């Protein structure tokens, strides 16, 4: 299975520094061009940068030279990109991507992607959710996850194990600017005694993470 | 006179024996095209090549009508 | 290097949709398009002009020639809705297009599954309370949403997320009604209405039920 996996995204100060990570396996990644692709919220799809299996020869878009700098460690089987100087419109979902393609016919694509890591310059700091259980009167029971900031939040069901009937919903922007969400899951009424639910609520952002037992009443 | 497009549809083709040693040409009656990697990019790896600046080519004109 | 495509292609289910990407001789470049469904990772479709992955149905194809890339997908299904990318290479620069976004009109009409949930207890012992007001499953993907205080329009407080597409293709939103623990068991009830097409689902909850 190949697979690429982002990690470093989150809440950053305008001017401020990151560093991206994605993980590679599944394929000879030392061989490969790696590339990074960015796509602010309800937006397109933006190349940042490329970089040759060698490290060799590298390449930015005009929209972040000069303060993004692409690397790799073959040995790590890992990409990175160090983003400095950041502005608000750097705001963006950020998207690892292998380049299978045919170099010597000027054939390239990307194949696969990441899951991508979204990253959020902001002046305004981060807040951990309030989450709340929505009790059950098949039956509907789930979470209030209430006023974070920033994006994202992520809902499992018992730890993954429940997936059948997961509803997680897009989160409300608030007047506040803090952003709130809810997971209703359908389950067996018969269930409501006999199964534990517990709604696990997770915010990288704040680094909170919160498991809520919802219970009958 | 191929165009560069249809050069490149066959890199594509025998991308899987494409070397700096000619390839076999790309018909078997007429005019075709022999491609290859520059013998002075023998060295860089795969997705290091570019067409323009390490791909060869030469005319082959089979008799096998 | 710019490569243009239209915002938007809509098409009957079962028929075709043609969606175009163009660019100066683009047709002397490699194309390829991806596919993005709402909150997932782009998935390529057509590589190299005309090449489809495996796995990828076969009712996708592409062709490059001139100044258009052309993206075509016969006998299109509801599940194919997606934003729509094309892509290219110039001089080890990548670029995208900017997206298209595909529509298949004419699917079944639905109307919204409503579930309203009352503050719970842990809040309300919080001193707040919020009442959740979840829409799912209705199609077209345009409601309106309303709350009232016992029968009173409610003017404040309230929260509302835009609809967005669901697995099924249907669409699903949500509202949100801050008020006070005092207000909430003052109230004889609190009601969120959906209207849809028209026609109105009004679901109500009360502090004196359970």
């Amino acid at each position: 299975e190949v697979q690429l996996q982002e990690s470093g995204g989150g809440l950053v100060k305008p001017g401020g520094s990151l560093r991206l990570s994605c993980a590679a396996s599944g394929f000879t990644f030392s061989s490969y061009s790696m590339n990074w692709v960015r796509q602010a919220p309800g937006k397109g799809l933006e190349w940042v940068s490329s970089i040759t299996s060698s490290s060799s020869y590298i390449y930015y878009a005009d929209s972040v030279k000069g303060r993004f700098t692409i690397s790799r460690d073959n040995a790590k089987n890992s990409l990175y990109l160090q983003m400095n100087s950041l502005r608000a419109e750097d705001t963006a979902v950020y998207y690892c991507a292998r380049d299978p393609g045919i170099a010597a016919a000027d054939n390239h694509w990307f194949d696969p992607w990441g899951q991508g890591t979204l990253v959020t310059v902001s002046s305004a700091s981060t807040k951990g959710p309030s989450v709340f259980p929505l009790a059950p009167s098949t039956a509907a029971l789930g979470c209030l996850v209430k006023d974070y900031f920033p994006e994202p939040v992520t809902v499992s069901w018992n730890s993954g194990a429940l997936t059948s009937g997961v509803h997680t919903f897009p989160a409300v922007l608030q007047s506040s600017g803090l952003y709130s969400l809810s997971s209703v899951v359908t389950v067996p009424s018969s269930s409501l005694g006999t199964q534990t639910y517990i709604c696990n609520v997770n915010h990288k952002p704040s680094n909170t993470k919160v498991d809520k037992r919802v219970e009958p009443k | 006179e191929p165009s560069d497009k249809h050069i490149k549809e066959y890199l594509n083709k025998i991308q899987n024996s494409l070397s700096t040693e000619w390839s076999p040409c790309s018909v078997t009656c007429g005019n075709g095209i022999q491609v290859r990697i520059k013998p002075g990019s023998a060295n860089k790896p795969k997705d290091e090549l570019d067409y323009a600046n390490d791909i060869e080519k030469k005319i082959c004109k089979m008799e096998k009508c | 290097y710019e490569l243009t495509q239209p915002p938007s292609v809509s098409v009957s289910p079962g028929q075709t949709a043609s969606i175009t990407c163009s660019g100066d001789k683009l047709g002397d470049k490699y194309a390829c398009w991806y596919q993005q469904k709402p909150g997932q990772s782009p998935v390529v479709v057509i590589y190299q002009d005309t090449k489809r992955p495996s796995g990828i149905p076969e009712r996708f194809s592409g062709s490059n020639s001139g100044n258009t890339a052309t993206l075509t997908i016969s006998g299109t299904q509801a599940m194919d809705e997606a934003d729509y990318y094309c892509q290219a290479w110039d001089s080890s620069t990548v670029v995208f297009g900017g997206g298209t976004k595909l529509t298949v009109l004419g699917q079944p009409k639905a109307a919204p599954s409503v579930t309203l949930f009352p503050p719970s207890s842990e809040e309300l012992q919080a001193n707040k309370a919020t009442l959740v007001c979840l829409i799912s499953d209705f199609y077209p993907g345009a409601v309106t949403v309303a709350w009232k205080a016992d029968s009173s329009p409610v003017k404040a407080g309230v929260e509302t997320t835009t609809p967005s597409k669901q697995s099924n293709n249907k669409y699903a939103a949500s509202s949100y009604l801050s008020l006070t623990p005092e207000q909430w068991k003052s109230h004889r009830s609190y009601s969120c209405q959906v209207t849809h097409e028209g026609s109105t689902v009004e679901k109500t909850v009360a502090p004196t039920e359970c």
